[PDB]
């Protein structure tokens, strides 16, 4: 019973793994792909000034 | 039952073990029939003993 | 649950820092890459490529650094950015590696998630000096007669196990781990070996059978398995024994007794050969590079019985050498033999010819093994090696007529050899080995007809326990056979002989 319980958790995790891939393909579609480059830009501005 | 999530079987076998915790009765009960074999044996024992004691001195 | 653990992990991604990173890959393939930049780099660093794979910098050259890819070349490619880990190759070491299969990157291939590890420690670490080194005193008991008697094995020692491939090669070692289940599941930590099984170059399937056997004997909890299978990359295989020994050293440097079995160092040689050739460094004898001696010797001498200062830690090495045809003059075997204390050459011919386990008594030696033996196993086993090297002589010249003196030796000898044999994957207790050796030595098994020897063993042991397990308890604690015990045992054994 414990063994299959662990197996179900692993199965859930790989199911949620392919859902992560699906979410990644969605993210890279959005012009959040464009807009977040601005976020990275300002973050790097803050970061590198903190260097 | 602090790692199983597919529960409701730990209480089942807990109860099955603690239920049949009284296991079937002791098998001390041959001591009348076992005693009888000893009686037969004793008859033979005494026969041998008395005979050979007599014969030795003879 | 699974959501919470994943969420915790996602939260644990948080920002990248600036620092000296970035080399750019140029000439790559042949499992080495030539990177441009990496101007200040510690020697033998771990670098992680942005190909998501790591390599160990080997050649620091004017204007270029030549990484060696510790991992697949498939994902590495030209003009990739190589980022400095900034740290020399270290591997997590600690207490929580116990009962966890891990691969060579320390990734849990038992898949029981992140390993609990106290520290990380550099892959190469020099062996302790003369001053930290105390001569062996505690034995290692394998539970197999003759493998404790004729071959006396003691803690710290680099005690070679040499023999031919797949003669159930693994089994000799497995039995050792199993016998020491008794002591290791003990409460005395002086009687706790923490045993590491290094599986190099073995099929992942085979390792899975081994893992399953170990978990069947519930032996996983006192042992670690490190795995670098045959499929797994040769540079990883090269670093595989070294990493395992670092883990072993953490136990040793807790002053706690430990043991490490390196299966099979011969396959490390082939790996180092491959690596060397791909670094196009000139090949040595049998095409094995000239630094092959250095490779094995640096590895082997890290296994030791340290002194009281170091807390008297042990790290008993059992390195498993796979001889090509029983080529006992072959370069790799001879090089190993010279480093190692003793040999445990296993007689293949006899193995095939129904002696399991088969130990070539002549080609088994143990340099300092015999002072590890406990007095019971010195007294009872006194001169049995000589006797069976009189059996060795006797059967040498047996091949016409036999004088009664010779015949007596032959009758004992043949029967004694039968006694040595054990059932593969089922070792006997240490306590039990003492009477069995007593019987034959004290000539009780002289008369016993050859056919009933197997019966004699089981029945004798059952007899001893039933008649008086008190004797065995005494010999268990005393560990020395007193004159009274010796006489009592002579009497008791004679009693068993009668039945």
């Amino acid at each position: 019973w414990v063994r299959y319980e662990a197996s179900l958790r692993q199965l859930e995790q790989r199911q949620l793994a392919k859902s992560v891939i699906s979410r990644v393909q969605s993210e890279l579609g959005n012009p959040k792909f464009q807009e977040k480059v601005l976020q990275q830009s300002i973050s790097e501005i803050e970061q590198l000034l903190s260097k | 039952r602090s790692v199983l999530k597919n529960t409701s079987v730990i209480d089942k076998i807990e109860s099955y073990v603690k239920q049949y915790k009284p296991v079937k009765i002791d098998a001390s009960k041959q001591l009348q029939v076992i005693e009888s074999f000893e009686k037969h044996a004793m008859t033979n024992a005494k026969e041998t003993e008395s005979l050979v004691s007599k014969e030795l001195k003879d | 649950e699974v959501s919470s653990i994943l969420e915790e992990r996602i939260k644990g991604v948080s920002d990248e820092a600036n620092l000296n990173e970035t080399g750019r890959v140029l000439a790559v393939g042949d499992g080495i890459a030539r990177v441009f930049g990496l101007n200040n780099i510690q020697a033998e660093e771990l670098v992680e490529f942005s190909s998501g794979v790591k390599g160990m910098a080997l050649n620091l050259e004017p204007g270029q650094v030549g990484i060696v890819l510790f991992g697949s070349d498939r994902l590495v490619k030209e003009g990739e950015l190589v980022k400095r880990t900034g740290n020399i190759v270290d591997v997590p070491v600690g207490p929580g590696l116990l009962g966890r299969v891990v691969d060579a990157l320390g990734n849990p291939i038992d898949g029981k998630g992140p390993i609990d590890a106290a520290g990380r420690s550099r892959a190469q670490v020099k062996a302790p000096g003369i001053l930290p080194r105390r001569s062996v005193h505690e034995p290692v008991q394998t539970g197999l007669k003759a493998v404790d008697a004729l071959v006396p094995i003691g803690r710290g020692q680099r005690e070679l196990i040499i023999g031919d491939r797949q003669t159930g090669k693994t089994a000799v070692a497995l039995d050792t781990i199993l016998n020491q289940k008794r002591w290791n599941n003990g409460s005395d930590e002086s009687k706790k070996l923490y045993c590491v099984y290094v599986a190099v170059g073995q099929k992942r399937s085979t390792v899975a059978q081994l893992v399953q056997t170990l978990e069947q004997h519930d032996a996983m909890k006192y042992s670690i398995i490190v795995a670098a299978t045959a499929s797994e990359a040769a540079p990883l295989q090269y670093l595989a024994p070294f990493t395992a020994a670092s883990i072993g050293e953490w136990f040793r440097d807790n002053g706690k007794h430990a043991l490490i079995v390196y299966d099979d160092l011969s396959k490390q040689a082939v790996a180092y050969r491959q690596l060397s050739l791909l670094l196009r460094r000139p090949p040595g004898r049998e095409a094995y590079p000239g630094d092959v001696f250095y490779l094995h010797s640096r590895l082997l001498e890290r296994a030791a019985k340290l002194s009281e200062k170091e807390g008297s830690g042990s790290l008993t090495a059992l390195p498993v050498i796979e001889t090509q045809g029983g080529d006992v003059s072959a370069y790799i075997p001879t090089n190993v033999i010279s480093i190692t204390d003793g040999q445990i050459f296993l007689e293949a011919e006899l193995f095939y010819k129904g002696i399991r386990p088969a130990i070539n008594v002549g080609l088994s030696v143990s340099r300092v093994g015999s002072a590890a033996q406990v007095k019971a196993l010195k007294q009872v086993a006194g001169s049995l090696k000589l006797f069976l090297a009189q059996y060795r002589e006797v059967a040498a010249f047996a091949q016409s007529d036999l004088d009664a003196s010779t015949k007596q030796t032959l009758v004992r000898g043949e029967r004694l050899t039968q006694l040595l044999k054990q059932n593969q994957y089922s070792p006997l207790a240490t306590e039990e080995q003492v009477p069995l050796i007593y019987a034959g030595v004290n000539g009780h098994l002289d008369g016993i007809e050859l056919s009933r020897i197997g019966e004699f063993e089981s029945s004798f042991l059952s007899y001893l326990k039933s008649n008086h397990n008190e004797l065995l308890t005494e010999i268990r604690e005393k560990g020395e056979l007193s004159k009274e015990l010796l006489a009592s045992l002579k009497s008791a054994t004679e009693s068993f002989v009668a039945t």
